């Protein structure tokens, strides 16, 4: 066997024709961005959102110079939170919980809090109760 | 005729609310990210964009849907200790604080019986063609709140649930009221509450074993899933399609071909799949829409069915509505419908008016009823026989105006 | 080609006069439960209740009732025989394909 | 070929909608009696055929 | 003002619930008959 094809019928595996390891063939990188914005009437600064990827790639290339597109003016922050949707770059992660502002995927919402953009986990409702008995009404 | 006796059933009922939202990268899919493709693409002017807005807004709906369906109780309520009310037996509907799961024993049942393309578990990979499936904004735990918070509530709070704050109420006392408004006195309800919990505790475990032991109540969800499968793998398939061209591989054309054609068969090439998106998306619009009148029913079978009380013939199933309790799927909510159903009938003789003092007298409402033996006011939904007395009854004109009447006496 | 439905015209008729044929005996209960007989007039003051009117009504006035609609009947069956655009949108169905 | 079947699965989802508008009428005003104003006719809706 | 007489009256709908169901032979319409079309045909692969 020469190489290996996936369940359809691209080429994800090789073996080495000198020492015959069976490597796997992953793409390289992509993906899709979205920009998190309050509004050019509250603030000018954004945090960006690199959908479906891997954060150890993401920071790495950023550093190492290799996205297209490239930006002028632009850090990393150390603020790089991995999530389901992708890796959120530039909101500082709260671990509070309030209504969902703008919502990001699987209960990760941003938000503009006191100011700076900040990202938590959503929550449903009021935890209220109702007392229960059998001759009260 | 009229029914003597009756027997409650539950009827289970499925429907989707969302469709698994998408995504395409284009030059991931239109070849591969090679140089010859990303320069005649661009000569297209922008042509990407318009498939990276559709299929967005196709990706909005999928949670506004869901939004919408499940969040109309702003008030999360925790789950009640004693789960045994009256002798009704809610155990298996609202979830189990043994395991950690927070799911019914029944929901269980349900995502067990319906459960390529890059997509993350939180173990990330990703696929060579640009076809990607993104997370929704509400995950499986969410809507298993919203689910519990809801049963909770009108086993708890009853018919009041939805008109504004839930108020509490006996179990038993909103039961009887149920009862009235499917026009059968309430002495049948407290009267019978041991064979009513009899029956109503029978029928949830036959349901469980409905759902344990046959299948397809549920192929309405998973046509959703065979429609998002079709069309991916169709999507697949235009790849190692021509269009014309010497191959299906660019590089192919790139190598054994003069510029002076392997361009114009790379040209053909791009135009080829740029319809096969075009395709996809189109067909994704569709049956986005389709989804969207599936999604306003479940909208408007809970308001109008689990927060209130159905009026309407086989909305929420046969016979008379008392109450309703919604469950969750993937993709999709699949609701049981607590009926009414009456039995034992009894071949009667009827008559329009009775001819009493010389004057006309009129049931006030139900049917005078001559079992043979003596005459009373009962209704059609039940056998009860009230004795005719000058108040359920009413005067207006005589006797002998109106046709078809019965000379008696009122008390 | 242009195939043909499952549901011949015979048995959609067929489930048609069933269908008309039990509410002339069956009553309202003939969706909600069982159906189950009752003499017919006993349904009409069943459903003059119904909409807010005494069932006094009906009883008072048996044969007005019954001359009125069978007067309406016959004149659809006018209507149907003379004039047009009553049907066009189902000719706009067959007109669409 | 293409085109053809877009403008049948569009016109099939009119039928399905009114298919479905025609099931629930058949429902409710047949087999039962409806309360619901300007639905089934016009003034106070007795049976219907 | 409250009313004394009443009057019943029958009014008619119509509903569409159905229309005609077609199918296409993909080969014989594209083609007509021609093997060469046909083999022409197969390169566009499965689309039929
Ligand atoms: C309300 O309805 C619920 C319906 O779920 C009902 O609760 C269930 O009762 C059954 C038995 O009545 C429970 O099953 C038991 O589960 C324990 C858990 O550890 C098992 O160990 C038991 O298995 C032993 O006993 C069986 C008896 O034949 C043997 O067959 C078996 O091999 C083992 O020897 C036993 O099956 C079930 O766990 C509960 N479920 C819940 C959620 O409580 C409850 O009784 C009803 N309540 C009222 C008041 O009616
Ligand atoms: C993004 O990519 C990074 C790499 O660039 C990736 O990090 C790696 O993840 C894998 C898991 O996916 C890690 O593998 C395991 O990690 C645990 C945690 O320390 C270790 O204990 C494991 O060692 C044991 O387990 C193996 C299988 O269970 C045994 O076979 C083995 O013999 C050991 O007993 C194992 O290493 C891996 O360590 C990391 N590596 C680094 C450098 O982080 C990350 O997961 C990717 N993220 C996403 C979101 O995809
Ligand atoms: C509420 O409305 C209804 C209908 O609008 C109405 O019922 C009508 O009552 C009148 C009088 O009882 C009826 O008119 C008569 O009908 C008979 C039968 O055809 C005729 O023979 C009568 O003709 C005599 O009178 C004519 C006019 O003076 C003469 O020209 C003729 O030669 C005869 O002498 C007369 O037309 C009418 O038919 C009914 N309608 C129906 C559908 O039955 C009712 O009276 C109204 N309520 C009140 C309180 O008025
Ligand atoms: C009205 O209907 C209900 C159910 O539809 C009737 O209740 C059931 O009545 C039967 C007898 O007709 C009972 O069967 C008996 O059960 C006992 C114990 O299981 C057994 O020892 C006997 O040999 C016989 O099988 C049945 O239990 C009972 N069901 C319940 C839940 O109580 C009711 O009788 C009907 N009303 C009238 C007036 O008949
Ligand atoms: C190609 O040559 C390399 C080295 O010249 C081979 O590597 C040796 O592989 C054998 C087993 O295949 C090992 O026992 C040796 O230890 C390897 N050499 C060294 C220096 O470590 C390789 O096998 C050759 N390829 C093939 C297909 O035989
Ligand atoms: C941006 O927001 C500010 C509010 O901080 C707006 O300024 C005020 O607008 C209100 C009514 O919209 C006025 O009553 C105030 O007098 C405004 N204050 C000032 C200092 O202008 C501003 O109009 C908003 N601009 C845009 C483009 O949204
Ligand atoms: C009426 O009954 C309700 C039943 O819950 C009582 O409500 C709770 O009462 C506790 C203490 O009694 C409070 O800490 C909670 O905040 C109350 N919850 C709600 C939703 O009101 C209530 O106190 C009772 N009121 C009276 C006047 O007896
Ligand atoms: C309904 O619940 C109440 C609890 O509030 C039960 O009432 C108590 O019953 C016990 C014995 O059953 C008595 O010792 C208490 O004095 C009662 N307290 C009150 C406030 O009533 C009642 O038993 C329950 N109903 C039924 C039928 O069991
Ligand atoms: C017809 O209904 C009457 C009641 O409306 C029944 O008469 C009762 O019969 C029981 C037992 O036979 C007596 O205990 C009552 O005193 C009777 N009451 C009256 C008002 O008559 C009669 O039995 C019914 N006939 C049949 C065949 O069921
Ligand atoms: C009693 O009712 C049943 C069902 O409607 C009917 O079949 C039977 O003939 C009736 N018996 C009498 C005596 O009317
Ligand atoms: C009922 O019908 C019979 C004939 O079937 C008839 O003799 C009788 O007069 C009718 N009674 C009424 C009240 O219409
Ligand atoms: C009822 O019987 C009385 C005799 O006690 C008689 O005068 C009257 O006319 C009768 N009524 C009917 C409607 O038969």
């Amino acid at each position: 066997q020469q190489f290996g094809r996936d369940v359809s019928d691209f080429t994800d595996s090789v073996r080495d024709p000198k020492t015959s390891e069976i490597l796997d063939i992953s793409p390289c990188a992509f993906g899709g961005v979205s920009v998190i914005t309050p509004g050019t009437n509250a603030s000018s600064e954004v945090a960006v959102l690199y959908q479906d990827v891997n954060c150890t790639d993401v920071s790495t290339a950023i550093h190492a110079d290799q996205l297209t597109p490239a930006w002028r003016i632009y850090s990393t922050g150390n603020n790089v939170f991995q999530t389901q949707a992708g890796c959120l770059i530039g909101a500082e992660h709260v671990d509070t919980s309030y209504e969902c502002d703008i919502p990001i995927g699987a209960g990760i919402c941003a938000s503009y809090h006191t100011k700076s953009i900040v990202a938590y986990t959503m929550s449903l409702g009021a935890d209220s109760s109702i007392a229960y008995s059998n001759n009260t009404i | 005729a009229i029914p003597t006796n009756f027997s409650i059933s539950i009827t289970t009922e499925v429907m989707p609310v969302s469709m698994a939202k998408t995504s395409v990268d284009c030059n991931m899919y239109i070849c591969g990210d090679s140089t010859e493709c990303a320069n005649l693409l661009l000569q297209y002017g922008s042509f990407c964009t318009q498939l990276n807005r559709a299929l967005s807004g196709i990706a909005a709906e999928q949670d506004r849907n869901t939004r919408e369906v499940f969040a109309q109780v702003k008030q999360m309520y925790k789950t009640p200790t004693l789960k045994y009310f009256g002798g009704f037996n809610f155990s298996q509907i609202l979830p189990d604080p043994l395991k950690p799961t927070k799911r019914s024993f029944i929901e269980d049942l349900l995502f067990n019986k319906v459960t390529q393309y890059g997509e993350c578990l939180l173990i990330c990979a990703q696929k060579f063609n640009g076809l990607t499936v993104l997370p929704p904004l509400l995950t499986d735990d969410m809507i298993a709140a919203y689910t519990a918070a809801l049963v909770s509530g009108t086993a708890t709070a009853g018919w009041t649930f939805g008109a504004g704050a839930a108020l509490q109420i006996p179990f038993a006392m909103q039961m009887a009221y149920r009862f009235n408004g499917i026009g059968v006195t309430q002495n049948v309800l407290y009267e019978n509450q041991k064979q009513i919990a009899n029956q109503f505790n029978k029928a949830i475990s036959q349901i469980q074993e409905s759902l344990t032991t046959t299948s397809t109540a549920l192929g309405k969800l998973q046509d959703v899933v065979n429609q998002n499968a079709q069309a991916l793998n169709t999507l697949v398939k235009q790849l190692s399609s021509n269009f014309g061209a010497i191959s299906s591989v660019l590089n192919d054309i790139l190598s054994r071909l003069d510029p002076p054609e392997a361009e114009v068969q790379i040209d053909r090439l791009i135009t080829g799949r740029l319809q096969s998106l075009q395709t996809y998306v189109t067909q994704q619009l569709i049956r986005a829409a389709e989804i969207r009148a599936s999604a306003n029913l479940a909208a408007t079978k809970m308001s109008e069915c689990v927060l209130g009380q159905s009026k309407r013939v086989d909305f929420c199933g046969k016979g008379y509505h008392l109450m309703s309790f919604p469950q969750a799927a993937p993709h999709g909510v699949v609701f049981l419908h607590v009926t009414y159903v009456p039995s034992q009938e009894r071949n009667f003789t009827t008559a329009p008016a009775i001819c009493h003092e010389g004057k006309a007298y009129f049931p006030r409402e139900g049917v005078f009823v001559f079992n043979g033996t003596s005459w009373f006011i009962t209704q059609r939904n039940f056998f009860s026989p009230q004795i005719i007395t000058t108040d359920n009854t009413f005067v207006s004109g005589n006797c002998d105006v109106v046709i078809g009447i019965i000379n008696n006496t009122v008390y």
